[PDB]
């Protein structure tokens, strides 16, 4: 029904792989937002079916491996690392919580749910959502509920809510209702709510995938196409553009770059739905979620290409073949390293 | 074949002194005509 | 106009196979249900398939112009057409060229039959084919009564003496003058003394003699 | 769907529930796999289980779904006891004892139902055509027990004030009135009327028999009771020419129908008349000679072939003694008379016990006997379709013997079986066994004529086989013939000065056929044929052996006495009851066949047998 | 001869027991009588305001047995006279 | 319908079933 085009891009100087090492079987055909995590010169990395490591960032040697399952684990939601603790959620409503240094576990709490979401830690807490539409937060020290937000739950999508992104004591929130909101994080109150998706055959619209913070406005899009800037400490609308994406997208430099639903790239201004380049030669080839790396926009897809644009005026920087199994999780960068986690459960250092 | 052309004639009962007989119900019954048409086969049924 | 598909049609239902009339009528009211014809045509249908005993299309051709003329001047053609149709689905080629009474199977659609052509009577007391329904009903009355007679006599054989008198009660009732009914009273009165109940069966024996001879 | 998700299962494990979903779209089967969820989890005594939430998700770009089920688990609970009360008609003590269970034993959702089934099924009985019972339970949490209550009102005995039937255009009405046993004038039995519909189906003329039991409008406890039936077009007039050079005339013709212009009667007229053979055939039976189920009937028959002729008759009487049993029995005569016999070792074997001293290879001969017989027999039937049988069995037990005065004194015993066991719920899944045994013998020092042997093999009994082939093989004399210059290695009066061995089938005086058929559902075909088309795989075995062969005589020949030389063979099978009758296509291999047997692995064939 | 070949059992006219025949009187309206007992199933057509009330039962090769209640009532609907036949005679 | 003839010297046969 559709056809994936594969441009002709003179190349940069040397793409090239660093380092590869295997981490399991590999997602495979699952939907997931389980990804890989740099810290301290260590990479976390886990398969689905359990195997959790710690890799060696500059070779690919492993420092440390364990299993986490006894059916198996069944993990997800990708690695979060908070330097004193990783987190990782599941499937099966188990929330684990292992030592950095070397990962025993150190507690383990049932969250009535699929933990579908990539947790994240502020402010002594650590803020999770699950799968029932469920917001909860969990005491950093030893796994214990702090307090939880039931939201609804329409029959619609299996995208994930994002994780709550926390700031000057309160997190933007929102799920697959078509709704972002503000809860304060010190008792779980709820703020303020908003709507953002507006449908008519709404029933066979999905709603939300991940709210963008800067210092008084808050970005969120819905899958339905509406792209809004928000009030940081209300429900007003600073603008809306209506546009298709569903993908993290960036927001630096005054600049926002978006992954379209058609897999446009796209660069708009920050003070309205304006539009400064888009890059349409990737359509209907699925984009992963963008990074910035040295300066330039990456990309990548399931035909197992990366790609390398020019974020001044999307032109093509370089285009490479990595892994033939294709990438379905979001590539990551950190402390000028550039990592990925193909399809297949491997490792790669480019 | 006309066979309602060749059926009995109809007559009714009637009750020795004394007795009733059951109540006649309202149910198919058939009113007095007075029969100056044509009957069957003399009778033209084709569309007007 | 299409004056050679009516003219052909005409020719077809005056002599010809029944066929033919049928594909000049479909050869209008497939493509000129709203012209001048129309009703004339479906009129013709209903003839054309009775005539060659095409029954379920003629019941559906009657219900769609009743449905669509609910008032019109020979409407009570399309009634009578209706009861003859009735009449007609009671019979069966094999049964009548053995010679076999078919009074014993199912009466349902002698009573369809009946109430169609009862209706037509009521309604139109002035049509000219009253007297053709008049003899129509008498008929169709004692063919029905003949089969309450054949039950009765089945549960004369078994012994089903309640529902023998029953049975034969509700023919009094219903068909006080026809022939099965006299034909049956002597089984009431051997229902009544079957069972030690003689009171009712001198009063059956008088009722048999008033009206014998 | 990629996956199915079962959140906070911990009495059972994901594939446990999972091997009993439909769902491996989500649309209606989800309905049904909660249900069967509830259902599975309550059957284990779970009180307090609930299913709390049932999400489903669609994945980016509609590539997939993913479906999640939130389930909370309880503990087990015991059944303490249950207690009945309310308005019962008085038949306390079969409630009671259809209600007690053993104390403690594991709470069950389904045998509430069952108590709750089975208190409607017994007041059915005695005419309480609409009780109300409702079952209230009761959970005890603290001590992990549960209690029952049952709201029983009986309600009002119902009587039947006419029954009416409807659709029956050619069948006469005394016939689907036989086949009843609910009375009209008396009180209403939910059974009585079952075994009516039963009986109706076993009659065997109609494609389906619907039941109805309408409220009276004018009286609160009364009953029309309405069966709706669809007549089968059954019984088929066959006529015909087959005129040629090579044979002249050839006729063929006859009637054979189960039901005459549905009066109940059954007429069977066969024949045919061609240069060489002549047949004809009269069988008339009346199933009910008397009101309470007498049945009488009887056939004519002759025939001939140039060598021999026959004829005879005979009456047969018989009835029901227990509903689902049944005796026959009667009387008859045959005359026999053959010519220009040919000489066969088992044919002169027995000519010789009748007296008889033909020269030997010589043609030129005659013998004729006139024997009169009595024959009598047994029936068992108990199966609900007339045509496509899912349950029951049937067994059919006949025998003849000559009596005094007959030329010929000898006996025949068979043996005829067949039981259908269903595999699935749906009755499409089905096993069927099917059985012959038959032997017969003589008396005197005489033994049963050859003319009365059994045969085996062909679409009837043994499939992948030549008809009348299995069994011993006829052994020929080595005199005159007038056909050497059509002959045979055996017979060549020049050619042969000895015994030899030929492909001539004689049959034998004992047989057992068996075989186990699977009937299995046609989901390849249009739903309008699934009462008219059946499919089935099949294996077959048998054998025919020759009692009292003398094997010390003819030591180089197979010694027909050995009955271990069983025949197998199995293949597929097709069953289509088509406009014109019912018909039998099949293919089939041998497994083991022994020297001078001969194969046809594709048959065709009318069936109405077994 | 026929006291071998099967005979289904017959049932004919309403049920009766002593239990409800015990509990009628002389004064009980038709209506009374009819929710005591059921609904006629037989009774005279021929005018007569009078009801029979019959229970027979004809088990297969065993004889008869019929127990027959008759209730006779006045213009009015009142209950006049009851006759009883336990038995044939 | 429910009726079958044949031709086919000849083999003239024709089935009519109730």
């Amino acid at each position: 029904v559709k056809m994936s085009p594969l441009p002709t891009v003179e190349n940069q100087f040397t793409p090239t792989t660093a380092w590869s090492t295997s981490v399991g079987s590999g997602i495979g055909n699952f939907y997931s937002n389980l990804h890989p995590a740099l810290a301290d010169n260590v990479v976390y990395a886990a398969d689905r079916a359990g195997l959790v490591k710690a890799l060696n960032a500059d070779d690919g040697k492993e420092i440390w491996s364990v299993s986490l399952a006894e059916e198996p684990a069944l993990l997800s939601g990708g690695v979060t690392v908070s330097g004193g603790h990783v987190y990782i959620g599941s499937e099966k409503a188990q929330v684990y919580a292992l030592n950095t240094s070397d990962g025993t576990v150190a507690w383990q709490t049932k969250v009535a749910g699929e933990a579908l979401s990539r947790p994240v830690v502020s402010d002594g807490l650590v803020l999770i959502h699950t799968s029932n539409g469920q917001l909860q937060a969990l005491n950093e020290a030893d796994g214990a509920v702090k307090w939880t937000v039931n939201l609804d739950m329409p029959s619609l999508s299996l995208r994930g809510e994002s994780a709550p992104t926390t700031a000057f004591g309160a997190a933007v929130v929102g799920g697959d209702n078509g709704r972002v909101s503000a809860v304060l994080m010190e008792q779980g109150q709820m703020i303020w709510q908003q709507r953002i998706s507006q449908a008519t055959g709404s029933t066979e619209i999905d709603r939300l995938s991940t709210p963008v913070v800067v210092n008084g406005v808050v970005f969120a899009l819905a899958y339905n196409g509406n792209l809004t800037a928000l009030d940081l400490r209300s429900g007003q609308i600073m603008w809306k553009r209506e546009l298709g994406s569903v993908n993290d997208f960036i927001v630096d430099g005054n600049r926002i770059y978006l992954v379209d639903q058609n897999d446009r790239v796209m660069a708009l201004t920050i003070d309205g739905g304006v539009t400064l380049w888009t890059q349409s030669d990737l359509l209907h080839r699925l984009l992963t979620s963008p990074v910035l790396y040295n300066g330039n926009l990456v990309v990548g897809d399931s035909e197992g290409y990366l790609h390398w644009i020019n974020v001044e005026d999307g032109r093509f920087v370089a285009q490479q073949k990595v892994d033939s199994s294709g990438f379905q999780t979001e590539p990551v960068a950190a402390d000028g390293k550039l990592l990925i986690q193909a399809k297949d459960g491997t490792v790669y250092s480019i | 074949d006309e066979a309602y052309l060749e059926a009995a004639p109809l007559a009714e009962l009637h009750a020795p002194a004394g007795m009733i007989l059951p109540v006649t119900s309202g149910d198919y019954a058939i009113p007095v005509t007075n029969g100056s048409g044509a009957v069957g086969k003399a009778l033209d049924i084709r569309p007007p | 106009p299409p004056n050679e598909i009516y003219a052909t049609a005409q020719q077809k239902l005056q002599d010809g196979n029944w066929r033919q009339a049928i594909t000049q009528l479909e050869a209008l009211d497939n493509r000129y249900p709203f012209g001048p014809y129309s009703q004339q045509v479906q009129l013709d249908l209903i003839y054309a398939y009775y005539k060659n005993a095409d029954l379920p299309l003629a019941q559906a051709a009657i219900d769609r112009f009743i449905r669509l003329n609910p008032t019109h001047p020979n409407i009570d053609y399309v009634m009578y057409m209706r009861g003859l149709t009735n009449m007609a689905l009671d019979d069966s080629a094999l049964q009548g060229f053995f010679g076999v009474d078919r009074s014993d199977r199912d009466p349902q659609h002698a009573r369809a039959a009946f109430s169609d052509f009862s209706k037509l009577v009521r309604g139109y007391p002035n049509s000219q084919y009253t007297t053709d329904a008049t003899k129509r009903l008498v008929f169709l009355k004692d063919r029905l009564a003949k089969y309450e007679y054949s039950v009765a006599e089945y549960y004369t054989e078994r012994g089903a003496w309640v529902a023998v008198v029953n049975r034969v009660e509700g023919m009094l009732r219903d068909y006080p003058d026809t022939q099965a009914t006299r034909d049956a009273l002597p089984l009431m009165e051997n229902a009544y003394r079957q069972m030690q109940m003689n009171a009712q069966a001198e009063k059956v024996a008088k009722i048999i003699a008033a009206n014998s001879s | 769907i990629q996956q199915i998700n079962i959140v906070g299962n911990h009495a059972f494990t994901t594939d446990e529930l999972i091997s009993h979903f439909q769902l491996r779209y989500q649309k209606q089967k989800l309905a049904g796999d909660l249900e069967t969820l509830r259902s599975y989890y309550l059957d284990r005594g779970y009180a307090r289980f609930n299913i709390d939430s049932t999400q489903v998700s669609l994945t980016p770009d509609k590539k997939g779904i993913y479906v999640t089920v939130n389930i909370t688990e309880g503990d087990q609970y015991k059944l303490s006891g249950v207690e009945v009360s309310g308005n019962l008609a008085g038949h306390s003590a079969e409630i009671e004892q259809l209600t007690k269970i053993e104390p403690g034993e594991l709470y069950n959702g389904t045998k509430v139902t069952k108590m709750e089934d089975d208190i409607k099924k017994l007041l059915g009985r005695y005419g309480y055509a609409y009780p109300r019972v409702q079952s209230m339970p009761e959970i005890n949490d603290a001590d992990k027990t549960v209690k029952l209550r049952v709201n029983v009102d009986a309600g009002n005995r119902f009587y039947v004030r006419k029954i009416r039937f409807e659709g029956n255009d050619t069948s006469k009405d005394a016939v689907l009135r036989r086949e009843m046993r609910q009375m009209e004038g008396a009180w209403l039995g939910s059974d009585l009327v079952d075994q009516g519909k039963e009986r109706l189906n076993r009659l065997g003329f109609f494609e389906t028999v619907d039941t109805d039991t309408q409220r009276v409008p004018g009286s609160p406890d009364q009953v029309d009771v309405v069966y709706k039936v669809k007549e089968r077009n059954t019984g088929c007039f066959n006529f015909g020419i087959g005129y040629g050079t090579e044979s002249g005339v050839s006729f063929q013709a006859g009637v054979q129908q189960d039901n005459w212009l549905g009066t109940g009667y059954a007429v069977g007229i066969n024949g045919t008349k061609n240069d060489y053979q002549t047949y004809a055939e009269l069988s008339v039976t009346n199933p009910y000679f008397t009101v309470d189920g007498v049945s009488l009937g009887g056939r004519l028959f002759y025939n001939d072939f140039q060598t021999n002729k026959s004829y005879g008759t005979d009456v047969t009487l018989g009835f029901p003694i227990n509903e689902y049993n049944s005796l026959r029995a009667g009387l008859g005569y045959v005359h026999n008379s053959l010519s220009n016999m040919q000489p066969q070792v088992a044919m002169w074997r027995y000519l010789y016990s009748m007296g008889e001293h033909p020269s030997t290879s010589d043609q030129d001969n005659s013998f004729k006997t006139d024997d009169f017989t009595f024959n009598y027999g047994w029936t068992y039937n108990k199966l609900d379709r007339g045509y496509f049988p899912t349950d029951g069995s049937r067994v059919n037990l006949t025998g003849k013997v000559t009596i005094p005065g007959s030329d010929n004194e000898y006996y025949k015993v068979t043996l005829d079986t067949a039981t259908y066991v269903p595999i699935d719920d749906d009755h499409k899944w089905v096993v069927l066994g099917r059985t012959r045994w038959g032997y017969g013998d003589g008396l005197g020092g005489k033994e049963m004529p050859f003319y009365e042997n059994f045969y085996a093999g062909g679409s009837s009994t043994v499939r992948g086989f030549q008809s009348n082939t299995i069994g011993p093989k006829a052994v020929y004399f080595p005199q005159a013939s007038n056909y050497d210059p059509y002959d045979y290695e055996c017979a060549t009066q020049d050619g042969a000065k000895d015994l030899c061995k030929s492909d001539d089938a004689v049959g034998g005086n004992a047989m057992a056929v068996a075989s186990l058929e699977f009937i299995t559902p046609t989901p390849f075909i249009s739903d309008k044929y699934a009462n008219s088309v059946r499919t089935s795989f099949f294996w077959d075995m048998g054998t025919v052996w020759d009692t009292n062969w003398d094997s010390s005589q003819y030591s180089g020949y197979p010694d027909y006495s050995d009955p271990s030389n069983i025949r197998m063979s199995a293949g597929i099978a097709l069953q289509w009851m088509s406009p014109l009758g019912p018909l039998v296509f099949s293919y089939a291999q041998p497994f083991k066949k022994y020297d001078g047997d001969k194969a046809e692995q594709f048959q065709f064939n009318i069936g109405k047998t077994w | 001869l026929e006291r071998v070949v099967y005979r289904p059992d017959i049932n004919q006219g309403n049920y009766l027991t002593a239990n409800d025949v015990s509990k009628i009187r002389v004064g009980m309206t038709q209506q009374q009588v009819a929710y005591a007992l059921g609904t006629p199933l037989m009774s005279d057509p021929f005018g007569t305001n009078t009801w029979f009330y019959v229970f027979r039962q004809q088990p297969g090769h065993e004889g008869v047995t019929q127990q027959t209640l008759t209730l006779t009532f006045n213009s009015s609907g009142v209950l006049t006279n009851i006759d009883n036949k336990p038995a044939l005679s | 319908d429910n009726v079958r003839f044949g031709l086919e010297a000849v083999n003239a046969n024709f089935r009519y079933c109730f």
